[PDB]
């Protein structure tokens, strides 16, 4: 499921600004 | 048509009201943006308690003032390492933009002050967490909640925008739910006023519009995009563009292809079709009409403005607070000491804060 690869991505946590 | 001639009366009558409030919204900011304030406090008149986030620069913390007694939020930001990271326009910018607005959704500043190592902003204490906590606890908003808290940021960038001031930061890391459950907006780090165009690239990379990837100078659409990505992480769960490296995302973004969960309405999936609108000249928030053609979309047809604006309406939830000092709505960071060199640092660079 897209949220699955999701929750497996390195990006669900905070999000620093660029 | 779509409106008979009751709800268009109505509905054009309302877009007067709403001319009317702004034009004297702009008087009242443009005279703390001409004449900030500044040295509003002290670091000793603060007893600090907790570490409420954290950031590249700084880090928020709970704090009471002593002689009030009142609980506020302080962030501290470590001037060289400011300097160090080419973000001293930024911090001017966001601290004199937050003494010069003031709209329900923003938070308010209360004091500022600097010393030797740091520049300190203190605001208003906002108890009940992240929206960004609350979302991936939960999984996902229904449309009915993400459309209660996406009313609020259509409102609040109308404030802004007509006061030429941009924000580029919209995430939900950045929107605080206070006690009533309505959003306060925080960090001003990347806010700037801009009556044509700006040019930094910055923000957050799941967010960027096309326009800031492609290096081009780009406006307030940039913020309706931004908007386009909230109400889509809000009612999936997770954002329309993701990757494990951010040239990846950038990829995705100038593609100008989105797909939708099977869950999303219709009216949803149309209402970010247009926000999430590669073409600056069709990018909803944008056109000829402005806001309204957001505000009218039929995905907010049973949003009213106004009582949002004036906080009527009942909130999806209220987030539980025991106390005026619990921080159980946010997450625990490490404690570092607060060190003030004996040595004043860059005291040139932020003469003006
Ligand atoms: N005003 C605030 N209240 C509570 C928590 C906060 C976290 C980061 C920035 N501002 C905050």
């Amino acid at each position: 499921t897209t949220y699955a690869d999701f929750i497996a991505s390195g990006r669900t946590g905070r999000r620093n600004a660029i | 048509g779509h409106m008979g001639n009751a709800a268009a009366a109505k509905k054009g009558s309302e877009q007067e009201s709403v001319k009317e409030f702004l034009a004297k919204a702009k008087e009242e900011f443009l005279k703390k943006w001409e004449s900030p304030s500044q040295n509003t406090a002290q670091l000793d008149h603060f007893d600090r308690i907790k570490t409420l986030g954290t950031g590249s620069f700084g880090r928020v913390m709970l704090v009471k003032h002593k002689e009030t007694g009142n609980h506020y939020a302080m962030k501290i930001l470590d001037k060289q390492k400011v300097v160090k990271l080419k973000q001293i326009e930024h911090t001017l910018n966001e601290k004199r933009i937050l003494q010069a607005v003031n709209f329900p959704f923003l938070v308010k500043l209360e004091f500022s002050f600097k010393d030797n190592s740091n520049l300190y902003m203190v605001m208003e204490y906002v108890p009940g967490g992240e929206m960004f906590s609350h979302l991936r606890r939960i999984g996902r908003f229904s449309e009915p909640h993400a459309r209660f808290y996406a009313a609020q940021i259509v409102l609040t960038f109308e404030y802004l925008h007509s006061l030429d001031l941009i924000y580029r930061d919209l995430k939900p890391e950045n929107l605080l739910i206070d006690q009533q459950g309505y959003i306060q907006v925080t960090d001003f780090g990347f806010a700037k006023r801009v009556k044509g165009r700006t040019w930094t690239l910055c923000g957050t990379p799941e967010y960027l519009a096309p326009e800031i990837i492609l290096s081009k100078g780009y406006n307030k659409a940039v913020d309706w995009w931004a908007l386009g990505v909230l109400i889509y992480e809000m009612a999936a769960g997770y954002p329309p563009f993701f990757a494990d490296q951010p040239i990846q995302i950038y990829e995705k973004i100038v593609s100008g292809k989105v797909r939708f969960p099977s869950h999303f309405s219709s009216d949803l999936k149309d209402l970010l079709r247009n926000l999430l609108q590669v073409d600056l000249t069709k990018r909803f928030g944008n056109l000829k009409n402005g806001v309204n053609d957001i505000k009218n979309h039929k995905w907010f047809a049973t949003t009213d403005w106004i009582a949002i604006y004036q906080r009527k309406v009942e909130a999806p939830f209220i987030p539980k607070f025991k106390g005026p000092g619990d921080t159980s709505n946010f997450d625990d960071y490490e404690e570092e000491e607060i060190r003030v060199s004996i040595n004043e640092k860059c005291g040139k660079e932020f003469t003006e804060f």
